[PDB]
């Protein structure tokens, strides 16, 4: 099981097959440092099938697909839902594809809260910040106005791999 | 763990205990934490109190390490709404809310034990409550309301501006029966009244 | 703990607690969260004042976060039914279901203490039930008259048209006793009747 | 907490509790979920209205989620064998069994409150059971003379055909107070008296 | 809570009573939990008190149980039997395992069942596990049969079956409605709703 | 090693669906077609199902993947092939479906859970809807039949034995 | 299961229990843990035997491992307040918070049976208390504090100088009763009043 | 369930319960295992009974498996310092601490009947208790000094020497009530009537 | 898997991922000495996204770090917190980077009292001289004055990568 | 793998006392001990020591492995040596105990526990009073300090920064 990961990362394909936390977020950063150090220019293909997890995690691998030399394919296998569809659709520009029978979830954040009332101030101060730079950059990726990011994204709003490609999160649907 | 006793006169022979004796007196006794149940206990208690007979006090021993804050306005909207007047007593302790209530007290009637002590500090959420952002930006906000009303409703029974309420319940603050009265939340502080 | 008191007249001493003591004078408390029990005894005071006197109003104070959905329903329904004015009272908090009850109350006889806080939220299901499509799609279908069914009555006690109650319901929505009046909840804010 | 008051007449002061005084004017209140227990209690308490006085009614009021079959057929039977009549009130909810009861009291006397809500639908099982199959197809028969005995009793009472309500509580069917009347399981929706 | 209170006047005096002291009163025990050795004793003195009040009436038990232990049953059963007073047992919803031999051990002409009522019957079982040597579960296993037949037997002599149709019947559980509970033996009227 | 046989198996082309499926085994069998697809995209694999099923959004991760392979995707039903089992039974290549002859074939209708607010509960069943109606599209396709016998029929569990499933269409072979 | 007795007198047949017995003859028993229950229990008994006659003397047998500080000084404080003079009598063991209440009682009137020891320690914390260094440091200052808050009220009512107690303290110190009468905790050990 | 009775004379009915009853005739109940509500329990039984007469005798019935140490010197110390003598009577066992409390009843009137055991055993702790070796000393010679109390004070009533009572105690001894006499923790082992 | 870190290791590249207790802390002090040994003037990179943990496993890091002959380089991706925000600031001046989107959390020691008095007045001691010996530190590595380290760090001050490095956490922001 | 770092350091010389001592890593450090010695008996071995304390019997084993080795053993106190770390550290060859710059270390008496009979409890405490007196003689010995010091700041809790340590005497050297 882990050898059919590792057959595959010698052909440059790599999974984010499960919920995004600080350590598949960094097996994964690690697997492109050491993918754009053996090659520079072939792309890598990270295929998703993910519900979410961290957005620390995600900034993680966020930054490090955008720094690479290389380019980063993104395929929607199955389901890429909420930090899933962010990564989903950070891949490059015209290399972000969605599987025919994929899904994409796209809704706002969610926490907690506890501590102090001058805790919960400071805590809340982020979410607003996090809040306004997760809806920037989807509204970037997708080509959709700001506005209309934070109204679908108030609760939990489906895409079939149809309507993922009109909405911007993917450029084709592979067949 | 707790007798109860008998009393007599030409009318009767009586069987109470020791805090209804206490209730007879217009005593109540606020000793456990302050949550739901606690505070409607009370207020029935100051109600009552009220209706029995509205020109004569009611006295609250406290002995508290505060509570949950709806419950705390509660009690304090009744203790401010009932016509009869009230004598706020902290035995051993008055803290978090049941700080605040010890200085809403009617004023003259605020006292506590020598070695008594006031504890203040903000309110605190010891639990994790989870959601979206639009509903935790929601709850930050109410949270951040209880705060100021904590602190503008004991700066107008201590005196003192709320903006130095701020600054103290920033960190928890601590106050023997003496400082207190010095800050503001109590008047007198009990005289041991003993012979020997 | 819950002391008792001793009332008397030259026809005999009545011993009675705070709440009985309450009841006498036809007011009820509805201070836990509404749960099928709490809705059950809260009728069955409802309906015996409505016997012992059915021209004279019966009172509601309510401490509560809210509760269950039919619990609800039935109380609401007994509240109208019974032939008595409704006098409902919120002090410290009214939340949910609990918020609605509060509006329920007969107009011009509905208010809040001070400090008061209101809430109101549409249904939410803290749990998981789970089925077959089929079934989920039959709750799932249910959940939403049950929500519209909140929206409209609250619309007819408030004052609002359903419209906004569902546009003010999607997010909580804490308002103070004074918010609670203009928004058409309650009719009057108790003044602190006391003297200081 | 639930007070109790206090009555007083010319011959003494009496006093009593909420379910003391609806119990005193015949009135059973089924309103928790319908176990072993609880239908020991109500049956006890029907029987004991029926011999204080025959010629007079008594009357349920009913806010449950319903219980157990057999539990519901002592207290089902027990309601018919009584020879007073029997008044239903629905006051929030009446499901799964306690739906069947509610049909169940004496024509005329059901009703419900406007903004109860009616539930029907057909016995479950939360539970496993397990053992050898053959033990199992005997427990599976009787589930099934379950089933088929709710929607003939439902029947006898709304007026309709058992072969519709074994159809409506194929999946389960929520009925508001009104929709309930016209299926047949209650008479009447009170109106506000105020 | 669940259970009010009633009151009961005369000339004589104000009598406070709930529903299972008024059913006393009249001579009626209810059955209607799990017989366990509480149960067994709880409802044996009930018994021993009624024939001790009056002998010469009958008493009526109510049924509605899942069953129990076996020498609770077997405590049960005696007692019904020794008493001089006539039993009237009365199934309402359910009599089932050890509840349907006290059903049957009604005095006869006075077991009856209300119509919707099922009867259960099936021989002894053990849910937990018992552990030893083999030597003890010899003696235990014996034991456990000799309950069995005892179970059959007296089945049998209130029913009017034989033991060895009792036994065949026995072998997996037999659900029985209330008019096959009478055909069987078990019961012997079924009461019609006098509404 | 039980992973020893399954890796000399895969130098055979063949692969096991052998657990319920959820993400990580939708994720190593999806690796599993793409390096098969790699090694040779003209041999066909063969895919093993006893599965009682699982998370549709994996099932449609494995289902995709099978479509889009460019070789040939044979699948054979030993001992059980339920739900989303069946589903990726009858999504095998036409012609190289294989039930064998004591398998099973279970054929119902999605389950799942509601939770959240009414809102929040309103979306979760929009969801339903459209995945009842997408899923049993799919399998009216797999089988030939009407969408209005696969509704009907998936309402309750229907059981299939090796035959019945053949004349039903999930298969289109019985091995002996 | 604890009996009850019966006394009776020409005016009437009393039914009471040992524990009532003993409130009758105003000896208070503080024999459990005291935490926040037990004070208050204890502190409304003391405040109740003072309202039925100030000029009787109260005990306290005293037989507990001690307890909670805030209520160690509840207690404290109302027994020096109260008018009435106090027994304080140890039976088997006064350790800790309950040591300070057995010196604390009014002077001549402490005393302890033969085999009766007192343990005298320095406040600890089982638990664990966490937070920020703030909150720590906050928290400490207190704990020290109320460390010498025990060793000052220990000197007062032991002669002793606090910086003594302080010592005797730092580790636990385990005193027979005439060990305890030699420290100045108590005043007389009981001797056996036995005609055998 | 442990039933109520009715007793009746010229002056009034009177409902009590089988303890009531023995307390009545001045008869304590010690057969739980004493900790420190059973102990002030005890004391306070005593005390009172002292209080209603001190020139009559108080019987302690014991079935019980001993308890702390604490609790037992709280209540030895009492039964002492009452002027009523008390009567000591095992029932079925008296161990550890409780065995302490057959033996010091007054002198003559400690019984036992013919199958009551006694049990003696020196100060054992089934916790744990932890912490600096400079707390662990403190506590384990207050430890030393309760196990020799128990040795000196049994020394007392049975007329053994302390340090016999140390060399049967290292390990558990078991007495019959026949035996419990020869050692002498009860004067008499009743004969049945 | 374990062997993605590893190929990277021989690239002078090490992950602080997780917490930082005694368990990473030693690993990866084990790390630097060997990658030191290997070669001691080329750089090792420091890659840190870890949510804080331990002063003394992570002093161990530091005192590491500064006594190692190569420069550190230490990078922050996604979220560099406590402890993280300390070993990111340590790295070797000039040569502290953070992703675009990480985000730098500085605030004060957590811990807990228990036991005596006298205990506890001694775990107090330490409070003080912990905490007024971070803030130094913390100073150094920002060019902050004391007072502002302790202050904004009284409650959680948290940092998006541009504010960091206003702040002197980081000499620069990789793109 | 963490455990290929720590084999790559020992054929470097380097072992690590990364966790709480107990028996079973003072068991794998007396054994990396005894490896080392027969490899090369005139090298030095570098204990780096990074713990909070543990069992003085699993110790003991450590500090007697420690000192009857051939070679020499190099002692370093990385961010914390506390309690049996304290000791196992300042047991380091005299000269070559080394503190890093911001380490601490943690001096304080034996924690421990009684139970059972009267008798068995007086046992426990007679070692207790040994052992106390055998650990301060030797903390005593590594320090240079009179015994009554070590008695004096061990009561409680006694924290010492690298450059305190050194004056102190639980090291030589500080390095930089
Ligand atoms: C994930 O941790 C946390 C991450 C945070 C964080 O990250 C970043 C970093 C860079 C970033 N660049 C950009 C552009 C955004 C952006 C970002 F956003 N930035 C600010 N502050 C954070 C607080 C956290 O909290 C941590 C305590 C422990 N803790 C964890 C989870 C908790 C929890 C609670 C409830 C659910 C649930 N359903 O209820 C899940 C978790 C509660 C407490
Ligand atoms: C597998 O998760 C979920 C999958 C979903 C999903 O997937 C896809 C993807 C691509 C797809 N292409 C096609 C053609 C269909 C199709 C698909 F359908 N598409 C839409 N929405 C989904 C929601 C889920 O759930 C998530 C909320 C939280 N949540 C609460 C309770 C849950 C639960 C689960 C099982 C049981 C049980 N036995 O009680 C109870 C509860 C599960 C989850
Ligand atoms: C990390 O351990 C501890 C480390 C300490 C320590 O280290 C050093 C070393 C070199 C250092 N150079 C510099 C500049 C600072 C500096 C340092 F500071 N120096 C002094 N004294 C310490 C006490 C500890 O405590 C240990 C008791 C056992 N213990 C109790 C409770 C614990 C706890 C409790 C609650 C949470 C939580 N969320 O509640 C986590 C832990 C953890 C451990
Ligand atoms: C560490 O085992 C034990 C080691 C002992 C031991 O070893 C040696 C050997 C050579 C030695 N040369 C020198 C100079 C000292 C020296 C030494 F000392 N020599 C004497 N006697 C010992 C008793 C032990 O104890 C075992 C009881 C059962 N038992 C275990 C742990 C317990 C406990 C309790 C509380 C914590 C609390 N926080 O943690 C942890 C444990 C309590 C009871």
């Amino acid at each position: 099981t882990d050898s059919v990961y590792e057959r595959l990362l010698s052909e440059r394909i790599i999974f984010l097959g499960s919920e995004v936390n600080d350590e598949i977020a960094n097996r994964l950063c690690a697997q492109i440092l050491l993918l754009a150090a053996e090659d520079a220019s072939k792309d890598i293909s990270l295929y998703i099938n993910s519900p979410g997890g961290s957005i620390s995690a995600g900034m993680a691998i966020y930054d490090t697909m955008v720094l690479a030399p290389c380019d980063i394919a993104t395929y929607a296998m199955g389901m890429a839902a909420s930090m899933g569809e962010f990564l989903l659709a950070a891949g490059t520009k015209g290399k972000r594809y969605a599987l025919p029978h994929a899904r994409i979830l796209m809704h706002q954040p969610l926490g907690g809260v506890t501590g102090s009332a001058a805790d919960i101030a400071i805590q809340a101060e982020q979410f607003a910040v996090i809040k306004k730079e997760m809806f920037r950059l989807n509204a970037e990726f997708t080509g959709q106005p700001i506005e209309r990011i934070e109204a679908d994204s108030d609760r939990d709003r489906w895409f079939t791999a149809a309507e993922a490609l009109e909405y911007g999160f993917v450029d084709h649907i592979i067949t | 763990i707790l007798p109860s006793f008998i009393e007599h006169s030409s009318f009767g022979v009586k069987e109470s205990n020791p805090y209804n004796k206490l209730f007879e007196e217009r005593i109540i006794f606020l000793g456990v934490q302050v949550d739901d149940a606690s505070a409607n206990d009370i207020m029935a208690q100051l109600l009552v109190l009220e209706s029995l007979d509205p020109d004569r006090d009611i006295t609250m021993y406290i002995n508290s390490p505060g509570g949950g804050f709806t419950s705390l306005m509660a009690i304090y909207d009744t203790m401010q709404y009932v016509r009869a007047d009230i004598q706020t007593v902290c035995l051993g302790q008055a803290a978090s809310a049941a700080a605040v209530l010890l200085a809403a007290g009617t004023p003259g009637k605020r006292m506590a034990l020598p070695n008594a002590r006031v504890l203040i500090h903000q309110p605190s959420l010891s639990g994790v409550i989870q959601g979206q952002f639009s509903d935790l930006e929601i709850q930050a906000a109410e949270i951040e309301r209880m705060r100021t009303l904590m602190e503008t409703t004991l700066a107008r029974h201590t005196g003192k501006d709320a903006g130095v309420i701020r600054k103290d319940t920033d960190r928890d603050k601590i106050l023997t029966a003496e400082e207190a009265k010095d800050y503001g939340i109590i008047d007198t502080v009990l005289e041991y009244r003993k012979l020997s």
